[PDB]
């Protein structure tokens, strides 16, 4: 870091990762940072092995980047090629060849710069450029007549006689090949007989290959432009030849026209137009062109349906037993869920690309659990300075001034969110749910429950889904049986508020929230958590517990419902999302107004027992 | 001899990371908390630059001395601030006074207002100093809102301290233009030392190496062999033109005597700036040169098209708002005089425009309903065609419109949709045309990588079962459900992927591609599903896109990670990345204003023409010294030139679209605002380009829009309103499809023959060793550990194919007959590599 | 120059190439015998050795190859243990750090974590269970006819029922399912209106299913009422699935914050119980939650290296306490002898040997 | 690229303009009584003084 | 609700929301000035009596 001349801040470097994989191998994260680093958790127990080898590939890489910067002369660059295979490659019966031909192309360089008795120091750029070179110079010919049918370019003074000659590539400026004389040389000012020129070679290879076929030839070109569609012409020596072609030679019935029209008859009738696509019917017809390939023929027939919708109903039987966490994680997105948890499919790449390069702000999961980890810190009044230093070894944080503004903004907001939750905060214990509703056994675990009720803190903004789950956590206390009331505090002076309920109403919710899993498990559910909350919240009056229905009220909560689900520039939205795309393309009132109805079944308590 | 790169994005993040690496991290918090204000990381600095680091580098108005730096700059403001602040704390008691002194009136400057703006003020002068930010009272408090506020006829509160404010507030305190030259300049010289070092090219760096290489000392004897290897030069498209490619060409050609110079433009026709094209440098052009030469015919419209359009452009004294560009009618070919537009046996103009009914109209609905109204009419004239009621005629000659006579002229590829759409809710089939789309931003893209992600790795359930559930291979949730109750089937499955792994391994990626579409009937299922040969297309252009970058790389994981790399961040400018035509089948062509440039159509249709976008950036060329001018600061002073030029590239666009039209062309006309204030409000179709040659830059309302459009109509010029069209689909006869088979092979060709070896013959694991290496010693492979050898006997030599090479060359020059040499073996084994 | 012969031996496979990363990384800049001591303990731990004891670092007839190849570079050390706190890696515990010099003894931090869990958990975290004698004795007459002699079956079940965290230990063949059975009818019999909820387990699906075939041939010989019946467990299933290791990673579903949903635990050979798994197996456990472990002494998997069961029950030979030998004769209704000298009460207390076959 | 259109249905456009329009008029009104609330408080402190 | 559905560019529909979004932030600064006014005037008339 220090050679790229950048400033050095001892972090996000692959000694930094390594220290820091090792010291979780070697001592547990929950104690803290050994020398300013942090274990790392997950490389432990007989998989740490893996560890370990990565160390020594890079204990390599390190060992030779010092020694190849050095210049040395040209004696010295001889033993290096080859210690440097035997030490990062494992050659096997095919790699050896590779191999040797990479050592012997070494040699030959090396040895003919000992050849002139060459005494300066020399980079290694130079000996690597000139490597680079020769192995783009050096081709392979070795199966040229093995028996198979050749595929080649063109080379010069080779003329083999072949029954069937074809040739491909042959558009205006590809052939003939251009190679321009380097300006200071003087042959080339006055030409001189017995001069060669590459130019002249490939248009007197164009003849020889003309003159060397003996029974077929074949010459093919790019008339049209795939992408526009537009007219692109031919070398200029295929232009003489059928244009050769159409003077000497007229077709029969063609006496009575004039030699220009014979001509252009002639021309048109040797010159063959394909399609642009392999699946065009006009391939698969009795004619000179119909095609060997019945891969297409399918594709052509236009014989085959069409894609059905993936949505379709399944069968499905509630289980004795249902974990809390189960509804928790269907009720935070139902549309998801149905995916995610009937179909156990998730829409994710197997690996995700590493970022380039250290980050310098914070944003996302990234910011959320710092967020959430200093508030708990706050919540209980810990040292947020400890916390802080543990960040920084961590390396999430960024350099510098900016982590500690950062931090610092973060710390006043928590502390403001804090103080609202410390007051209202009573030591209590956390107590096992186990419980009976329809026949379904539910059992959890419920944190820190209080005898004043059920306290939740989240650094997030105001949504319905946090009620939702407040909610589900209040209806399994109620019904578990106690008196509480439920509070959770969130970002910007929000609050979900909930008053105790009794036993039986408890489960008659809990009935119903049940039957919506049990519905969304067979077909998935149209609810949406944030445009029906504020549908639900432009209708329903809370002072009069009743759902108005004026026409103003009713425009009112259409327009907001279309806010929350497009959203803003800012916020991509509700709408937004692949599991919503996967549904549907495109925005339906009938699905409106379904989405409206179950939406409002589900969520008015949620409104209803708000206080 | 160097080497050529197409894009250079990654260096300059790279570049843009390094210089914030370099600047940022050594500031003080006090100088990071307002470097973090303006930017919050590296990546939206280079969001606001990006456009300037490409091309040219433009001059920059008010530059910063170069002298000072960031600190200096905070300390200065600091500053000013301290001593507003210690004027204010002084003068905290006679302003209170003065103002009930001063004769203003108490209506406009509440005293009760009055006393929560001196508080207000008071409390932010008391606190410490470390941001920038201001009050808004002090706004309230300056000398010049004062000598508004105060009545007329009376004594005028002036306190020094009022002064002060006002020249404060009179400019923004900022330290953005600053870091934003300091970056421009230290990003364009770290690209250029890192394009240096790795000795590679671009296309715009050949352009600045010729201009700077010209430019020298040396570039005389350049410019001396240039001028003698070309005589004569043509320069075409010149209307579309670089300050650095005309720098050139006058360098080379300008008063030489034996040489000719012929500059072939139009300037009416410069629509190409977004790619970095300056008109002004044509402006500058055609005041240096003193010959002007015109063409006065048209020889592809109709008499009365070209009519049509020189009167609409004749209307105000400079029609294109600049003194350089003068407007000549042409002619019209004598050969062209028969030609006429018939419908229904009636007669029809050569331009009609559509007028939208309303005092005030949105642009989504003005969008909605002329896109609805296009589509009836596209409609009605297909079916007219059908019937052959409507045709076209050249002299006695008539022929019926057809589909690929017509043609829809759009500005963006979202209208270009919303049209696409209007025409399919009629059974109307269209092609979109393009010249800016790249084929990795589609769907198609992302499902191709989900596919190669679980091809690569079939054993993961999660991986395999997301990639069957996309729409490209085309599976309901019920057979996802099926395959994930049988544990055979899914077996089944996994083998299957496997064995498109080994093909993918073993042949390559088509092939995989192609043996995959071909088992599960992809291609059949997309084609036989609405518009998905568009994806097909889109399909196959990927896959031959991935077997040319596989071609070029290490292992096939790195495929992937190329992929997956090119589907986050696509290239628009790549030829390669062009989206292909969709088909070539006659329908109508959907093409955008920029492309259709160059081309001729029958029938022409602008829906969407009315339509404009006011740019806010202040980037503007002064019109003195024709030079690019970029404002930091942003004053509405450069904020109107770079309006003014806006306006003349979309009456230019306005031109280009309507010169396309050989026999008919449709315009939507319609009262345009962008936000009603009031509605006796004019509209903002002045600054349309068609609204300002309608109404003469004069803005007005809908009923003096309609009475001038009303004045202008002719014989060539006629108007009607534009209403829904009735949604009836366009009813096309079916057409029988003769049966298709392929042709069979009766006989399969032989591989019998073949030129082998006894390696070959023999020993199979050697595969394609032997051709690299027609001599190499495969009789010895394996290679064992040789890590040490305690007293480097003969056994203990190293073992392999390139040892024994070695060995057998060493025989092989060797001379029997005379004694061994030490010294020649020490060199052939120094030579070898080996130790000594 | 150390680590010249680090590499030279993990070529020749006498260390692993992760212990000498690990120690070039941790102890570099330190004196080369603690890198030698840290390589060593490292290769330990992947051999699966809970400690390494500093009697072992000092030159032996027996010893690692590399230490006698390392004497010349570390050269003579009076102390080890001087040297070694004196270095930033190795700590007494007060502060984080990588190896921990406890006593005589080098450990890991994650083993020495786990041992003083196990320790903890043992010596304090059980408590005892007073309920009613009478009824406990009417029960354990039912289950046991022979009541004139010593019955070593009856002592385990109230030595199981009286603690929390109990160990039965006994061979092969002895009978110890057939005690596990007649432990869990008398604990339903002693709660019949109390919910209860036992759960079994095993670290091997085999033995998780003989376990299941005994319980069941066992518990149907004596009759039971029907609520008596619904209290039996279902099944056992293994360890691995019951703490719900995902496959992927090394995090639990059952972690210290989510206990399990058990009342009564039984862990059927005990003696594949590594030192890790007890360690996490303790965690979630909750406060109320009695557990019992079957296994034996003698077995090789309770004497192999990482075990706990071993240690265990190598202290059930001194007996039971004077006061528990009282307490066991007023329960049982026989005498119960009384172990010699006091060495571990909470320890001594919880064990029970099964010397019939 | 498939978020270049937005569809909503036709019902449920007009309400957002409708929603606009009442905007609007509730905005002009307030402007209004502004207005008075201004000119009312400059005549009552001119009785004060 | 109608059947009709409308087509509109998403460039289109983001002027909207920041149209709707710049009116209620007008209407909620209305809204604190017309209660600043009734406070003041009501202040007024208590100190007049």
């Amino acid at each position: 870091v220090r050679e790229l001349e950048l400033p050095a801040t001892g972090q996000h470097t692959w000694r930094f990762g390594l220290t820091r994989m090792l010291l979780g191998y070697a001592m547990e994260s929950a104690q803290g940072e050994w020398q300013s680093v942090l274990p790392y958790d997950e490389s432990s127990g007989l998989i740490a092995e893996l560890v370990g080898h990565l160390a020594s590939l890079l204990m390599q890489l390190n060992i030779w980047r010092r020694g190849l910067a050095q210049e040395r002369p040209l004696e010295e660059w001889l033993p290096v090629c080859r210690d440097m295979l035997n030490a990062f490659f494992l050659p096997d019966a095919e790699t050896e060849a590779a191999m040797t031909l990479i050592e012997q192309q070494w040699q030959a360089i090396i040895a003919e710069g000992l050849g002139a008795q060459y005494g300066d120091a020399v980079p290694l750029s130079l000996l690597r450029d000139e490597l680079a070179q020769r192995l783009d110079q050096e081709r392979i010919s070795q199966r040229f007549l093995a028996g198979p049918v050749n595929i080649c370019t063109l080379m010069p003074m080779r003329s083999i006689p072949f029954k069937v000659v074809c040739l491909l590539g042959m558009n205006d400026g590809v052939y003939p090949r251009q190679l321009a004389p380097l300006g200071f040389d003087l042959m080339s000012q006055k030409p001189k007989r017995g001069d060669r020129s590459r130019r002249d070679d490939d248009r007197y290879l164009f003849l020889e290959a003309l003159i060397s076929a003996q029974q077929k030839l074949y010459i093919s070109y790019i008339g049209r432009s795939i992408q526009d569609n537009s007219e692109r012409f031919p070398s200029v020596l295929v232009q003489e030849l059928i244009d050769y072609i159409g003077q000497s030679h007229y077709l029969p019935g063609d006496e009575a026209l004039n030699c220009d029209e014979s001509e252009a008859r002639v021309k048109a009738h040797l010159t063959c137009l394909h399609t642009r696509m392999p699946f065009d019917p006009q391939n698969y017809q009795p004619g000179e062109r119909q095609s060997y390939a019945r891969e297409w023929l399918p594709a052509a027939s236009q014989a085959g349906k069409a894609h059905s919708e993936f949505v379709q109903p399944l069968p499905f039987t509630l289980p004795e037993t249902v974990p809390l966490e189960t509804l928790q994680r269907f009720w935070a997105h139902p549309v998801r869920a149905f995916f995610q948890m009937r179909l156990q499919v998730n829409f994710r790449t197997e690996d995700s690309e590493i970022p380039d390069t250290e980050p310098f702000i914070l944003e996302g999961l990234s910011r959320y659990q710092i967020n959430q980890q200093l508030l708990n810190a706050l919540v209980e009044q810990d040292d947020a300075e400890r916390l802080f230093r543990r960040f920084r070894a961590a390396g999430d944080l960024p350099y510098g001034a900016f982590g500690e503004i950062f931090w610092e903004t973060q710390c006043q907001e928590m502390q403001q969110l804090a103080d609202r939750v410390i007051a209202c905060r009573q030591p209590g214990q956390s107590m096992e749910i186990d419980l009976a509703c329809n026949g379904v056994q539910i059992t959890g675990w419920l944190p820190q429950v209080q005898p004043d009720g059920l306290l939740r803190w989240r650094p997030s903004l105001l949504s319905v889904a946090q009620g939702m789950q407040l909610w589900l956590e209040h209806l399994v206390y109620c019904a578990s049986g106690g008196n509480g009331e439920s509070r959770l505090f969130l970002r910007k002076d929000g609050e979900w508020r909930f008053p105790p309920l009794a036993a039986e109403q408890a489960l008659h919710y809990l009935s119903q929230l049940i039957e919506g899993y049990r519905e969304g498990m067979s077909a998935p559910l149209l609810v949406l958590p944030e445009s029906g909350g504020a549908w639900l919240k432009t209708c329903y009056d809370a002072q009069n517990d009743a759902m108005l229905d004026d026409d103003s009220t009713l425009q009112k909560a259409r327009t907001k419902f279309l806010q929350a689900y497009e959203g803003n520039m800012m916020v991509r939205g509700e709408g937004d999302d692949i599991w919503y795309q996967r549904l549907w393309r495109q925005l339906t009132p009938e699905t409106m107004e379904a989405i409206v109805e179950q939406s409002q079944r589900f969520l008015l308590p949620l409104f209803r027992f708000n206080q | 001899e160097q080497q050529l790169i197409e894009d250079e994005s990654l260096l300059r993040y790279q570049a843009c990371a390094d210089f914030w690496r370099r600047h940022c991290y050594p500031l003080p918090r006090e100088i990071a908390q307002v470097v973090f204000e303006t930017w919050k990381g590296p990546q939206a600095l280079l969001r606001d630059i990006n456009r300037y680091l490409q091309g040219e580098a433009p001059v920059i108005k008010a530059p910063p001395p170069d002298d000072e730096t960031l600190a200096s700059r905070h300390a200065q403001i600091v500053a000013r601030i301290d001593t507003v602040k210690q004027q204010w704390r002084d003068a905290v008691g006679e302003l209170d006074a003065l103002i009930e002194s001063s004769g203003i009136d108490r209506r406009k400057f509440n005293r009760s207002n009055q006393a929560k703006w001196i508080d207000k003020i008071s409390a932010w002068a008391e606190e410490e100093t470390n941001s920038y930010q201001l009050p808004e009272s002090l706004e309230k408090f300056s000398q010049r809102f004062l000598e508004d506020r105060t009545k007329a006829g009376g004594e005028t509160p002036r306190h020094p301290l009022f002064e002060a404010i006002d020249q404060l507030l009179a400019e923004p305190l900022s330290i953005r233009d600053l870091v934003i030259t300091r970056a421009l300049a230290e990003i364009r010289e770290t690209v250029a030392r890192e394009k240096r070092r790795r000795g590679e090219l671009g296309f715009d760096d050949m352009l600045s190496r010729l201009d700077s290489a010209l430019r020298s000392e040396s570039g005389e004897v350049l410019a001396a062999a240039i001028r003698t290897r070309f005589p004569v030069a043509m320069i075409d498209e010149f209307q579309d033109t670089d300050p650095q490619q005309y720098r050139i060409f006058r360098r080379i050609w300008h008063h030489q005597p034996e040489t000719a110079l012929l500059l072939i433009g139009d300037p009416k026709q410069a629509i190409y700036a977004f790619r970095g094209a300056d008109i002004f440098t044509y402006m500058k052009a055609r005041s240096e040169v003193h010959a002007h030469y015109t063409l006065d015919t048209n020889w592809r419209s109709a008499p009365g098209m070209v009519n049509s359009v020189n009167k609409l452009f004749s209307q105000t004294d400079d029609a294109f708002m600049f003194r350089e560009i003068p407007f000549i009618p042409v002619k019209s070919a004598g050969k062209n005089q028969a030609l006429r537009f018939v419908f229904k046996g009636e007669t029809q103009p050569a331009m009609k425009m559509w007028l939208m009914e309303g005092e005030s109209c949105g642009v989504g609905d003005y969008q909605s309903t002329m896109a609805q109204v296009c589509a009836a009419q596209i409609r009605d004239w297909l079916q007219a065609g059908q019937r052959g009621e409507a045709l076209l005629m050249n002299g006695d000659d008539a022929r019926p419109v057809r589909a690929s006579d017509i043609s829809v002229l759009v500005r963006s590829r979202q209208e270009a949709a919303q049209v696409r759409d209007a025409l399919t809710l009629l059974e109307i089939p269209s092609v979109y045309l393009s010249n800016r789309d790249s084929v990795f931003e589609t769907l198609e893209a992302q499902e191709m990588l989900w596919l190669l992600q679980a091809v690569m790795t079939p054993e993961r359930e999660n991986t395999l079962r997301s990639a069957l559930a996309t729409s490209m291979m085309g599976l309901n949730a019920l057979d996802i459900e099926t395959l994930n109750n049988d544990e055979h089937a899914w077996d089944v499955v996994v083998e299957e992927f496997d064995g498109y792994r080994q093909i993918w391994r073993k042949r390559g990626v088509m092939p995989m591609l192609r043996a995959l579409m071909s088992a599960r009937n992809i291609a059949e299922n997309l084609l036989a599903t609405a518009g998905g040969e568009r994806r097909l297309t889109d399909i196959l252009h990927i896959s031959e896109l991935l077997q040319e970058a596989g071609t070029q790389l290490e292992s096939e994981h790195a495929l992937v990670r190329w992929l997956s790399q090119h589907i986050l961040e696509p290239d628009s400018n790549a030829s390669s990345q062009q989206m292909r035509l969709e088909s070539d089948k006659h329908l109508v062509q959907i093409v955008t204003i920029h492309k259709s440039k160059g081309l001729e159509y029958p029938l022409v249709w602008l829906p969407f023409i009315t339509n404009f976008r006011v740019q806010e950036q202040a980037f503007y060329h002064d019109r003195h010294s024709f030079e690019a001018v970029l404002d930091l600061n942003a004053a509405p002073e450069s904020v109107d030139l770079a309006e003014a030029e806006r306006l003349a590239e979309d009456l230019r666009l306005l031109y280009v679209a309507l010169t396309r039209s050989v026999w008919h062309c449709s315009l939507g006309v319609a009262p345009l605002v962008r936000r009603r204030g009031d509605k006796k409000g004019d509209t903002d179709v002045h600054q349309s380009a068609l609204g300002r040659l309608l109404q003469k830059g004069e803005p007005q309302d809908a009923a003096g829009l309609r009475t001038c459009i009303e004045a202008l109509c002719d014989d060539d010029i006629a108007w009607q309103t534009a209403q829904t069209g009735d949604n009836q689909p366009w009813q096309v006869n079916d057409v029988s499809t003769a049966e298709l088979n392929a042709k069979t092979l009766q006989r399969l060709p032989g591989d019998n023959w073949r030129v082998t070896s006894y390696s070959g013959l023999q020993q199979r694991g050697h595969g394609i060793a032997q051709d690299l290496m027609p001599r190499l010693d495969v009789d010895a492979a394996g290679v064992a550990s040789v890590v040490e050898e305690p007293t480097l006997t003969p056994h203990q030599f190293p073992r392999g194919a390139s040892p024994g090479t070695f060995l057998h060359s060493l025989f092989e020059d060797l001379d029997f007959t005379q004694p061994v040499d030490p010294n020649w073996v020490r060199e052939k084994l120094e030579l070898g590599g080996f130790e000594s | 120059k150390l680590q010249k012969q680090l590499l030279e031996a993990v070529e020749h496979k006498q260390l692993r190439p992760l212990d000498v990363q690990f120690a070039l990384t941790v102890a570099g800049d330190e004196h080369p015998a603690v890198t030698l001591a840290a390589a060593l303990l490292s290769h330990d731990a992947g051999e699966g050795h809970v400690c390494l004891p500093l009697s072992r670092l000092e030159n032996n007839e027996a010893s690692h190859p590399l230490l006698a190849t390392c004497v010349s570079e570390i050269g003579e050390l009076q102390n080890w243990e001087e040297c070694l706190l004196a270095s930033q890696a190795v700590s007494r515990g007060d502060e984080p750090t990588p190896m921990i010099l406890c006593g005589d003894r080098l450990y890991l931090n994650r083993m020495w974590c786990n041992e003083r869990t196990v320790a903890r958990f043992f010596n304090e975290v059980n408590h005892a269970i007073e309920v009613d004698e009478a009824l406990l004795a009417q029960t354990l007459d039912k289950l046991f006819p022979v009541s004139d002699e010593i019955n070593w079956q009856k002592v385990a079940a109230a030595v199981a029922l009286t603690r929390r965290i109990s160990v039965i230990s006994g061979g092969p063949g002895t009978g110890k399912t057939t005690t596990v059975a007649k432990l869990l009818a008398a604990l339903i019999q002693m709660a019949d209106g109390e919910r209860c909820r036992i759960r079994l387990a095993a670290p091997t699906g085999k033995a998780a299913a003989r376990l299941t075939e005994s319980l069941g041939k066992a518990l149907r010989q004596l009759p039971l009422t029907d609520e008596q019946k619904k209290r039996i467990p279902e099944d056992a299933s293994t360890l691995h699935r019951l703490l719900g290791a995902q496959p992927g990673s090394q995090r639990l579903r059952h972690h210290a914050g989510n206990p399990l949903h058990l009342d009564v635990l039984v862990v059927d050979e005990a003696s594949m119980i590594d030192l890790p798994m007890m360690s996490r197996l303790i965690d979630a456990l909750p406060d109320h939650a009695r557990v019992i472990f079957l296994g034996d002494r003698d077995q090789l998997a309770s004497v192999e290296a990482g075990a706990v069961l071993g240690d265990i029950c190598a202290y059930a030979n001194a007996g039971f306490t004077a006061e528990r030998a009282r307490q066991l004769s007023r329960l049982t209704g026989t005498h119960v002898p009384a172990g010699t000298g006091t060495e571990a009460a909470s320890l001594r207390d919880s064990l029970c040997l099964l010397q019939k076959s | 690229m498939s978020r270049d259109l937005v569809t909503i249905p036709r019902d449920v456009w007009n309400d957002i303009q409708g929603y606009i329009d009442s905007l609007e008029r509730e905005n002009d009104s307030l402007k209004n009584q502004l207005m008075e609330a201004d000119e009312y408080v400059a005549e009552l402190e001119e009785k004060l003084n």
